[PDB]
RNA sequence: UUACUUUGAAAAAAUUAGAGUGUUCAAAGCAGGCCUUUGCUCGAAUAUAUUAGCAUGGAAUAAUAGAAUAGGACGUUAUGGUUCU
RNA sequence: CGGCACCUUACGAGAAAUCAAAGUCUUUGGGUUCUGGGGGGAGUAUGGUCGCAAGGCUGAAACUUAAAGGAAUUGACGGAAG
């Protein structure tokens, strides 16, 4: 039977939408159908921004962080738990999840 | 496109009778359209209506009073002898005791029964009960 | 079977019989 | 709609219920007239004439005011052109597209355009023969089309 | 004022040939006239008929505010001679 | 018709515009349309509280027409009314449903507080959806008071007022009392002050 | 709504409606009368005016054709007829 | 509905919603038929005397009953200048 | 100009439906019945056929033609001119 | 006004999943084109036709078989998640 009524992807009046690489497998997925996930994480991990400032040259040096946008495809973003399989009505929810 | 004025204006009536209004919007009127409910309003299926002059093909507002269990065309015209109004009687109406078959006839438009008492016959046009 | 394979099996097995028949022109 | 597209615009122009004359109209049925043959003589189509006639001079109405059709008047004072004027622009219209794909063979949506206009020119003279505005025996010549729209 | 223009009816399909008669001596197109004619000084903007449950039809005429002050003491005679010269019921009304 | 003294009285008014019984929520549905009077250009919608007056004295007759007063079940689920619905029971001899109401009172008739009520009062259509809908299952007419946004599936007479406040509920239940106990003939007439103040009937806190 | 007066309604929102969707289709146009700034003289324009309308007196153009209705320019005041 | 010698061999003619004239059914149970109380000149409810119209459980359940109920009870007089005829 | 529809005429007999008729009943048959007859005497109905053709009434419904370079209609006893019987 | 869609409900439809159309369908008739008649054999053979070829379009029968299949429920299982 019909899983989704969206198909599992984003694509309505449109035609054709270009691939996309996934990063774990390099596998061409279309990039509306991809797990598409944007992180900005600090670039040094909290343990050592005390002893990296202190071992700044500069006063008053902001560390960078490190700004990435990350796709997967749906068999990568499963196994790497960045998606799950959920209930059949919890799967009509789309609003982000509350942990942010 | 718009292939049958008559048929629009009775599914407007069917749906709006359905859902309970008591007034429905048809639009364009015509002659044919006009005789076709004034027989209905004949027979107290529908109360007074209204036709609304714009210099165009016009618009009719009807007022429903819930006696109208459905109302119908028949496409196409079919030509109906004298003896076939027995068959269009027993597949459309749901009982012998009321319910019309609307004939268009060279003497005019009018219900089976009225067809039957001057003995005359022509084109299917349409049903109400 | 995957039917894409059982109709490129038929393939192969159409194109056999075409030049096996055109042997006797 | 769209008879050549899956559009389903409605937008249109819409008459007025009155049929008279507005009561600030002041021109007269022959000064419109003159106005209409002095554009039509500039060579103004009947929608040009028209449209400059509402836009400068307040008629809303050709037919309200003088109480005939613009069309109708040029055909009753022998200024009607031969060919009818959306024919003409059609024509024209896939002149100047045929000559696009002759220097631009390449393209494809334009030569589906041209197939889709040739066929909109078959059917409008098709219709203009049948009510007697063009000659029964008037055919369409894609190599003879720029005498026409020269 | 009035217009008296000829009504020329509408033949039989036996009847021999004559000239195509023009709309313009059609039944409704000079009742039209006549009953613009009745309101002369006003413009109408609109009509309505009524069709009432008894089968008798009622026209209804919506005529502008403007020059409302000519025509208002005269509905009736106009309504009575309408009726006399047609033969179909006519209210008028100014929505104002 | 109805007699001049069922009109608004400028009394009723000050206390209704007093205790904001006409702020209506921001977004109106179709069916709850005709009681907006205006839109304030913040959002709010202004009630037309002649037309939340008259509703209360239909409501009233209503209430007034069923001949044993036990027959009448009042609801409220939402904790701003549930003293006022008290004190509505204690007054008029209504049968009083606080807090939550058990799905099955009305059908299933093996249950502890199973009722047969003729006529359902409800706060709330929203926060009362399952007694609303066992009336809908049992032939309980139910009369309510609705703001702007409240659902009117299966409500037949609606008072509309604001449901959201908690002056505006204990005000509208005093006034439903005063007029249902006004055609009853305790109170001899119209005119009489009631003993009971609309204080009563005010949900409290556990801090007063 | 299963009872409403289909033959009279309410003035805004007959307002509201499009111009092809009310009972009798009207325009939402109208003409007017342009008075340049340089001289007096009677100029019907239409509203929504495709063409730059010049006056006979003076040769200065008095509207600009947009998307809908025609831009006056400064100093060109207009009055409905 | 009757025989040849007149006798109404009909049981049960049912009630028809107020509002839609349909027809209530025998177990159509979301159907309620509203009673409202008559108020003499002096303000007391006449006993046992009482206005009622019916529903059907097609209007209750589109939430149309309290538009329905508006206009029935403003023709009747139980209401004024509260349900408008144009909207 | 039609189309359509009403009525009429037509569609062999046999067959079907169907009226009459105690083949002892019936399937059938078209017989038969009368006070007993040098004879008297009801019958053997009728419907239906159906496309095409024929005649007829009606002009709704659905087509078709008409007066736009007027090549238009009436002058019945309109004014003349060219002819033909 | 036009689009791409979406959220809620189900008057209504449906075997159901579901559907603002897949509704207005035994209360069956708005106009129109195409396709199917249990599963296989089989898009096979043959003939025709287009193509440089690969192949495309059209397209059977003999024979064989009581099911094949659709939606959903409970359980069992999973080298799937919590
Ligand atoms: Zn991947």
């Amino acid at each position: 039977p019909k899983k989704r009524a969206s198909n599992g992807r984003n694509k309505k009046g449109r035609g054709h939408v270009k691939p996309v690489r996934c990063l774990n497998c390099a596998r061409c997925v279309p990039k509306d159908k991809a797990i598409k996930r944007v992180t900005i994480r600090n670039m040094v991990e909290a343990a050592a921004v005390r002893d990296l400032s202190e071992a700044s040259v500069y006063a008053e040096y902001a560390l960078p962080k490190l700004y990435n946008k990350l796709h997967y495809c749906v068999s990568c973003a499963i196994h790497a738990r960045i998606v799950r399989v959920r209930s059949r009505t919890d799967r009509k929810i789309r609003t982000p999840p509350q942990r942010k | 496109t718009r292939t049958s004025v008559l048929a629009d204006a009775l599914n407007a009536i069917n749906n709006a009778e359905k859902t309970g209004k008591r007034q429905v919007l048809i639009r364009p009127s015509s002659k044919v359209i006009i005789k076709f409910l004034t027989v209905m309003q004949k027979h107290g299926y529908i109360g007074e209506f209204e036709y609304i002059d714009d210099h165009r093909s016009g618009k009719i507002v009807v007022q429903l009073n819930g006696r109208l269990n459905k109302c119908g065309v028949i496409q196409p015209r079919f030509n109906v002898k004298i003896n076939d109004i027995e068959r269009w009687t027993d597949n459309l109406l749901p009982a012998r005791q009321f319910g019309y078959v609307i004939l268009t006839t060279s003497a005019g438009i009018m219900d089976h029964e009225e067809a039957r008492r001057k003995h005359v016959s022509g084109k299917i046009l349409g049903f109400v009960y | 079977m995957r039917d894409k394979w059982r109709k490129k099996r038929v393939r192969r097995l159409k194109r056999k019989r075409r030049k096996v028949r055109a042997r006797s022109k | 709609g769209r008879m050549h597209s899956s559009g389903k615009g409605i937008s249109s122009s819409a008459l007025p219920y009155s049929r008279n004359a507005p009561s600030w109209f002041k021109l007269s049925s022959d000064d419109v007239v003159e106005q209409i043959i002095k554009y039509a003589r500039k060579g103004l189509t009947p929608s040009q004439i028209g449209v400059i006639l509402r836009d400068a001079h307040g008629v809303s109405q050709a037919k309200v005011v003088t109480g005939n059709k613009i069309l109708r008047i040029l055909k009753s004072n022998g200024l009607a052109p031969e060919i009818p004027e959306d024919l003409y622009y059609l024509i024209k219209k896939a002149v100047s597209v045929r000559k696009h794909l002759e220097k631009n063979r390449k393209d494809k949506d334009s030569k589906f355009r041209l197939i889709l206009i040739e066929s909109r020119i078959h059917r409008l003279a098709r219709y203009y023969r049948t009510v007697a505005v063009l000659p029964p025996n008037w055919k369409y010549e894609s190599a003879t089309a720029s005498a026409l729209v020269a | 004022f009035l217009a008296e223009r000829r009504i020329l009816p509408k033949p039989a399909r036996k009847a021999r040939k004559q000239q195509k008669r023009p709309r313009s001596r059609t039944l409704t197109a000079v009742h039209d006239k006549i009953l613009e004619d009745l309101v002369f000084p006003t413009e109408i903007i609109g009509k309505r008929v009524r069709y009432l449950v008894g089968g008798n039809k009622i026209q209804k005429v919506l005529l502008d505010s403007k020059d409302s002050t000519a025509v208002d003491y005269k509905l009736d005679s106009f309504q009575q001679l309408y009726s006399k010269l047609t033969g179909k019921q006519v209210v008028f009304e100014i929505p104002g | 018709s109805l007699p001049a003294s069922f009109d608004l009285t400028p009394e009723d008014a000050k206390l209704l515009l007093a205790a904001n019984v006409h702020l209506g929520a921001k977004n109106v549905q179709v069916h709850n349309k005709p009681y907006v009077y205006k839109t304030r250009p913040d959002g709010m919608n202004i009630i037309n509280i002649g037309k939340t007056w008259e509703k209360i004295v239909l409501a009233a007759r209503i209430i007034a027409a069923v001949p044993n007063a036990s027959d009448v079940a009042v609801c409220s689920s939402r904790t701003f009314g549930q003293r006022a619905v008290l004190k509505f029971a204690a007054h008029t001899g209504a049968t009083a449903i606080a807090g939550r109401f058990t799905p099955g009172n009305f059908t299933n008739y093996i249950t502890r507080s199973f009722k047969e009520p003729r006529l359902v009062v409800v706060t709330d259509p929203r926060t009362d959806a399952q007694a609303i809908k066992e009336s809908s299952y049992v032939n309980i007419p139910v009369i309510a008071l609705t703001d702007m946004d409240s659902p009117s599936e299966y409500v037949d007479v609606a008072i509309p007022c604001n449901n959201k406040g908690k002056h505006s509920i204990g005000l509208i239940w005093w006034l439903l009392a005063r007029e249902v106990l006004r055609l009853r003939g305790i109170i001899p007439d119209r005119t009489t002050e009631w003993s009971v103040m609309p204080d009563l009937y005010f949900y409290r806190d556990p801090e007063e | 709504v299963l009872v409403q007066d289909l033959l009279h309604p309410s003035p805004a929102t007959e307002a509201k409606q499009h111009k092809l969707k009310t009972l009798v289709q009207q325009p939402r146009s109208f003409f007017m009368d342009v008075k340049c700034q340089g001289c007096l003289n009677i100029t019907t324009v239409f509203s929504h005016a495709q063409t730059a309308v010049t006056c006979d007196s003076c040769s200065t153009v008095l509207c600009t054709p947009t998307g809908g209705k025609a831009k006056l320019t400064e100093g060109c005041s207009f009055r409905r007829k | 509905m009757e025989n040849d010698k007149g006798q109404l061999v009909e049981l049960y003619v049912p009630r028809k919603c107020s509002a839609t004239n349909r027809i209530i059914k025998a177990k159509d149970h979301a159907s309620v038929q509203i009673s409202i109380a008559k108020v003499d000149e002096d303000g007391r409810a006449i006993a046992g005397e009482n206005i009622t119209y019916a529903l059907s459980g097609y209007v209750r359940g589109r939430g149309e009953a309290d538009d329905s109920l508006n206009r029935l009870a403003q023709q009747d007089g139980l209401l004024k200048n509260v349900w408008s005829y144009s909207r």
